């Protein structure tokens, strides 16, 4: 928040509660796992 | 947390700054001016 650093969405800097039709802007963006390409 | 509940803490906030205008409606600061006059008089 206090300087300007992008990072790519992983499921290892966000966490999960819930489904989206409750919060009031919920962008439909894509979240990456990390596990699931490089095990594959 | 606060994201599931904008809309209550959102008609909360609004409902305690409606009760904060009359309980304000309905003495720290009479009570230095009140000083100063009383010694003013008295001189």
């Amino acid at each position: 928040r206090n300087f300007y650093e992008p990072q790519i969405i992983t499921t290892d800097n966000t966490f999960v509660s819930g489904n989206c039709d409750v919060v009031i802007g919920i962008v439909n963006n894509t979240v990456y796992d990390p596990l699931q390409p490089e095990l594959d | 947390v606060l994201y599931e509940n904008q809309k209550l803490i959102a008609n909360q906030f609004n409902s305690a700054i409606g009760k904060i205008q009359d309980s304000l409606s309905s003495g720290k600061l009479q009570d230095v001016v009140n000083q100063n006059a009383q010694a003013l008089n008295t001189l």
